[PDB]
């Protein structure tokens, strides 16, 4: 059958095999490990005529050793035997035979991990490297015994390095052992002492071998670099292991590695090692070696020569790795530079040149992302330096601290401002298109924006903000009319200045500041240049995808800065007019146009959203200043609401919200002048709704149009609410002679009287939102849409029978809860019985009792009545007949929200503090009657339930025991035995507690009562 | 505590070094301009090709003193519309619940990717918001329209 085994092994690796690959694989997994699998593996490795894949399968079959103590020794002997076999066949001249070499190395590494774990005998290995060393010297089977645990010195170890493959095999063996010890330590932490064994024997041999490869020129092999990183990783996981001389000699090799000497290959690998150290465990390197790294990177200098070698050859990935390593190295040094700079606790001219070179490196020619990442990683460094300077003590500053800090950070501003220039993104989209480099450029801009937000606490307004304002306010960007810049250089400069100025001005308050009025009035072209950016970008024809995306970016930045300036517009109204006119000119250009080719419309919608967003912010803050523009806008809206427009329903809604924001502040001329606008908007919305419902029989388009106009009514109702920041309006809106509520209610009735709309959940939702807009508002607020009790009641009674009871009832019920909380003073238990009978009880037994949403809806309604006015629920005719029996049977319910609803119901019923003295006596009397069945339902649910619902009737039992401790024992001695004798134990232990630590007694009772 | 601040510093370094495109995160500033390491501001971009596309939804992350023994609390703005967002804004997510899949080793990157995945793939087992879950389950068209308008609402 050995011929059959070799047959299907070669069949598995054939290009197009027969029968099946999965089946011959399962059969190969079936031959092993069984008592002949081990002997098969030894015959597969000892036979030289087999293929390399078959021998690999032999070592893999050996790997299954998890199947007790004796077969491990019998395996390890043959592991080391076939080991020494192929490892002697390698060093002379074999080649490409090291695959099985690595697999056998992995098998021995697994053996070293398994044997040294906690669990005639067999002692510990302690040092497999030495054992491998003496195994290359060929009474025969007796040799492995004495060679294993004790071996030679360092001179013979260097003599082993007579060949290159010897050093390569030793580096790989130590590397695989270390990476496997790393994988085994990361998987599960039961090691704790094997690390000590590696520290006492393997660590010494590995350190001596690595240092021999680093110091000696002939013994040097690049594989040691990949081995060093492995050792460093394992050390980073445990903790004293020195590694100081290894880092020192790696620095010496990197400095000796030049273009002519090494071709910067060793320098690249050693820099990858240092980048790994600094990025993962930077504390692993001592202070002296980090000082040498500082003197090598910052200095003609060797570092400048390596950077020029990487730049001239167009190696952007290797330059990226270099920037990552240098930044991770510089981020750990902050307090020493900050102290020798800004705190006083020959060095000055040295640290001035130090910062000068660091700023020259911060600038760094070659545009970003596309080529370099130095500025991208340096942003986090400058953030740490800004926070470190801000975190410095007030009494510790240097005499020249503020001047040197201002100078350094202003040079930073002058360096990073051309870096984030939009010309870079233009060249990125030109060369690389829509790649991930654009996304990295957006993350770079967000990082520099946060850098400026942290730098403002140092530079102030005049050194950071006034530099941008005077840069863009004292010179016209467009001398010709229509504000066309015509110039690319100043356009990129002004887009950069608008972006930085916006992110700085968002953190301010333009109302409390008179400084903003002083700085803008000293700049004639400031507002003109901001509008020049908006109009230049908006009127830009999108030819390529690059010009389209840049157009969207310019519009985004402009609309955001305009949105940030509303406080200054309240402080300086006469500069507001050019903005409103320029905005509405662009706003009409992106509204009345229907040209779509083809995905351009998503850019039109993004522009239209940012414009209407800026309009919403301005109407939110500058309500008083915008009074004269109202009469033109309502007419333009009348032209937009036409069943043919380019606006989205969202833009229609936010437009109605903006007009309502301006209308809310028109309380000056009295309620009549403001009501002229309110009645005009009411007649326009209801007229267009009634026009659409009764003319073009409602289709999906008419449904979206009706939903849009209903949302417009909702935004208008929200916008007319007085912000939290006389009697004539109260009497007017209490009477509302213009019949605003009458027209709105009849319009909602006309929409909900249609069968295509009343059974839709969305229209019921927005209807109950609009009708319940005036509910729960602070009393005294002259709200226009404040509805009385009877109007909302007859409204719900009007549209509740003809609607869909499954999906549409909770909105009417939430509206009734709002009405109950509003009219809590004037409510009567008979009116509450009327609402309970008409809206819930008739529809209960058919549509509610078997529906979880409607069930939890009804329970939450009763809980709302108990929270607001308990006298309505207690004095109900269905209180003792319906509410109590039903909620009693619903205690061991299967729905989580239903369980929580019933538990909150009985909990509020017990712990309610709003009870009258008569109501409290009647409640205690009724509870002292049903309490029995209550404990039965509690233990019934607790028995049939499982974890995560145990704490539900715990708070119910906590309230029942605290409120009724005496009857608690009488009800427990009756309910416990039904749901054996050990149950009595909870009685003494629970009532003794009172409350606050039950459950702990309860699960200790459930544990008893479950096994039985 | 003191493990808490050391861990949050390491998290800040790790995030700032490597994170998904379109996210941002930064400690809020205290009155003295120093960072409140236990309260962060972040932004979650909607996934392209979903009704969430185009929005960047802002969240706050509040780390308890017992972090990382206890998970942070993550909140959207009050009134955010989603079936797994409480009225308060509290997100229902297994990795954010100490009683479920929270592990001390979970990083901010994993949290924010979890939130992104939750955005277009709500979990029915955590219905934190009645109207969102109801619309999702009974009027998908309304839910999608609301999501699209909220994406416009929080436009990038």
């Amino acid at each position: 059958s050995i011929h059959e085994v070799v047959a299907l092994i070669e069949e598995l690796y054939s290009p197009h095999p027969k029968h099946d690959v999965n089946q011959i694989q399962q059969s190969l997994q079936s031959i092993q490990k069984s008592e002949q699998g081990f002997h098969l593996a030894n015959e597969l490795l000892s036979d030289d005529k087999y293929s390399a894949n078959v021998k690999y399968f032999g070592a893999l079959t050996l790997t299954v050793q998890l199947n007790t103590l004796w077969n491990v020794f019998r395996s390890n002997l043959l592991y080391l035997t076939k080991f020494s076999t192929l490892y002697v066949s390698n060093p002379n001249m074999y080649g490409q035979s090291l695959i099985i070499i690595k697999k056998l190395m992995s098998n021995l590494s697994l053996i070293f991990t398994k044997i040294n774990d906690p669990q005639n005998m067999i002692k510990q290995w302690n040092n497999p490297i030495n054992t491998f060393i003496q195994l290359m010297s060929v009474a025969d089977q007796l040799l492995l015994d004495s060679i294993n645990c004790s071996l030679t010195y360092e001179q013979l170890s260097q003599f082993v390095s007579l060949s290159q493959k010897h050093n390569e095999l030793a580096l790989t063996f130590t590397e695989v052992i270390v990476e496997d010890l790393t994988k085994f330590q990361t998987k599960r932490h039961s090691m704790s002492q094997i690390h000590e064994v590696v520290h006492e024997h393997l660590y010494i041999s590995t350190m001596a071998l690595i240092n021999l490869n680093l110091t000696a020129q002939a013994v040097f092999n690049p594989t040691v670099f990949d081995c060093i990183t492995a050792w460093i990783n394992y050390i980073s996981l445990t903790r004293r292991m020195d590694l100081s001389e290894i880092f020192q000699n790696l620095i010496d090799l990197m400095y000796q590695s030049t273009e002519g000497s090494d071709g910067y290959e060793n320098a690249e690998k050693i820099l990858t090692i240092f980048g790994n150290v600094f990025a993962n465990d930077p504390l692993l390197m001592s202070y002296d070696l980090r000082q040498q790294i500082e003197c090598i990177f910052l200095g003609n200098s060797w570092m400048l020569q390596y950077m020029n070698y990487l730049v001239t050859n167009d190696f952007f990935s290797e330059l990226k790795e270099l920037a990552i390593c240098i930044v991770d190295f510089l981020q750990i040094n902050t307090l020493s530079v900050c102290n020798k700079l800004f705190t006083n606790i020959v060095q000055d001219e040295y640290i001035q040149e130090y910062i000068k070179v660091l700023l020259q490196m911060t600038n760094f020619p070659l545009t970003p992302v596309l080529q370099e990442f130095f500025s991208v990683r340096m942003v986090d460094f400058w953030l740490d330096l800004s926070d470190a300077y801000t975190n410095l003590a007030s009494e510790t500053l240097r005499p020249n601290s503020i001047e040197l800090s201002t100078q350094i950070f202003q040079q930073l501003i002058n360096i990073y401002l051309p870096k984030i220039s939009l010309s870079v993104k233009q060249r990125i989209i030109e060369e690389e298109g829509e790649s991930t480099s654009v996304n990295e450029f957006e993350d770079f801009r967000n990082a520099v924006s946060d850098l400026a937000q942290s730098l403002w606490s140092i530079l102030g307004n005049d050194n950071l903000t006034n530099v941008l304002i005077d840069g863009m306010g004292q010179m016209p960007a467009a001398s010709d009319e229509t504000l066309i810049i015509k110039d690319t250089d100043v356009l990129f400069r002004i887009e950069t200045m608008c972006f930085v100025l916006n992110t700085i001005l968002v953190d301010m308050t333009l109302s409390e500041s008179p400084w903003i009025k002083n700085i803008v009035d000293a700049n004639k072209f400031f507002n003109q240049n901001v509008i020049s950016v908006f109009q230049t970008g908006f009127q830009t024809s999108a030819s390529t995808k690059v010009s389209q995306i840049l157009k969207l970016d310019f519009v985004r930045t402009s609309t955001t800065l305009i949105g940030t300036l509303a406080g200054y517009f309240k402080q300086e109204p006469f500069q507001l007019n050019p903005y409103v006119e320029a905005l509405f000119q662009g706003l009409h250009t992106c509204t009345n146009f229907t040209s779509k080719n083809e995905q351009e419309k998503i850019s039109n919608d993004k522009l239209e959203v940012m414009v209407i967003k800026t309009v919403s912010t301005l109407c939110e803050t500058c309500r008083e200043e915008l009074t004269p523009y109202l009469m033109h806008f309502i007419s333009f809206l009348n032209t937009v609401i036409m069943p043919d427009s380019n606006v989205s329903h969202f833009t229609r809604t936010k437009l109605v919200r903006s007009i309502g924001y301006v209308v809310q502040c028109q309380v000056s001329n009295g309620p009549e002048e403001q009501a002229k606008y309110i009645l005009q908007l009411t007649n326009l919305l209801s007229g267009s709704i009634e026009h659409c419902l009764a003319s073009s029989v409602q289709l999906q388009e008419q449904q979206d149009y009706i939903n849009c106009l209903l949302y417009c009514i909702s935004e208008l109702a929200t916008s007319l609410i007085q912000p939290t920041e006389l009697s004539e309006f109260q009497s007017f809106w209490s009477s509302d002679p213009l019949q605003i509520r009458s027209k709105i209610m009849c319009t909602i009735d006309k929409v909900l009287d249609n069968s295509i709309y009343c059974k839709n959940s969305a229209f019921v939702e927005i209807g109950c939102l609009i009708v319940g807009k005036g509910l729960n508002l602070p009393d005294g607020e002259p709200y226009f849409l404040k509805y009385n009790m009877s109007e909302v009641m007859n409204f719900v009674l009007r549209h509740v029978p003809n609607c869909e009871l499954a999906t549409c009832l909770p909105y009417f019920v939430y509206l009734l809860e709002k009405l109950i909380s509003e009219f809590r003073k004037e409510l009567t238990p008979q009116e509450f019985d009327f609402m309970f009978e008409k809206i819930l009880l008739v529809y209960y037994d058919a549509y509610i009792i078997n529906d979880p949403d409607l069930l939890q809806m009804t329970i939450g309604f009763v809980n709302n009545v108990l929270d607001v006015k308990p006298g309505l629920a207690i004095g109900s005719k269905h209180w003792t007949s319906f509410i109590l029996p039903q909620f009693l049977k619903l205690i061991p319910s299967r729905e989580k929200f239903t369980i929580v609803a019933v538990a909150k119901f009985w909990t509020k019923l017990i712990n309610n503090k709003k009870y009258n003295q008569e109501e409290l006596t009647t409640v205690r009397q009724q509870v002292s009657s049903i309490g029995g069945d209550l404990v039965y339902q509690i233990m019934y649910g607790l028995f049939h339930t499982q974890r995560s619902d145990l704490n539900s009737y715990t708070d119910l039992l906590r309230a029942l025991v605290a409120k009724f401790p005496i009857e608690a024992r009488e009800w427990l001695v009756a309910v416990l035995p039904q749901i054996a004798g050990h149950e009595k134990f909870i009685n003494k232990l629970l009532i003794t507690r009172g409350s606050r630590a039950a459950g702990n007694v309860i699960l200790q009772w459930w544990l008893d009562c479950t096994t039985l | 505590s003191s493990l808490c601040l050391q861990r949050l510093q390491e998290e800040r370094k790790k995030w700032r070094k490597d994170h998904p495109f379109g996210f941002y995160a930064k400690p809020v500033k205290k009155a003295d301009g120093s960072m409140d390491l236990q309260k962060w501001e972040a932004g979650i971009p909607g996934k392209e090709g979903t009704n969430w596309a185009g929005g960047v939804y802002p969240i706050t992350v509040e780390y308890p003193n017992e972090y990382p023994s206890k998970p942070p609390k993550v909140k959207f703005p009050a009134g955010f519309y989603h079936p797994n967002v409480y009225p308060s804004g509290t997100i229902c997510l297994s990795i954010l619940n100490e009683d479920q899949d929270w592990r001390p080793a979970i990083t901010l990157k994993q949290i924010v990717l979890g939130v992104q995945d939750l955005l277009d793939s709500p979990n029915p087992n955590s219905p934190a918001q009645e109207p969102a879950w109801r619309s999702f389950s009974r009027n998908k068209a309304e839910y999608d329209k609301k999501v699209l308008l909220q994406a416009k609402q929080y436009s990038k």
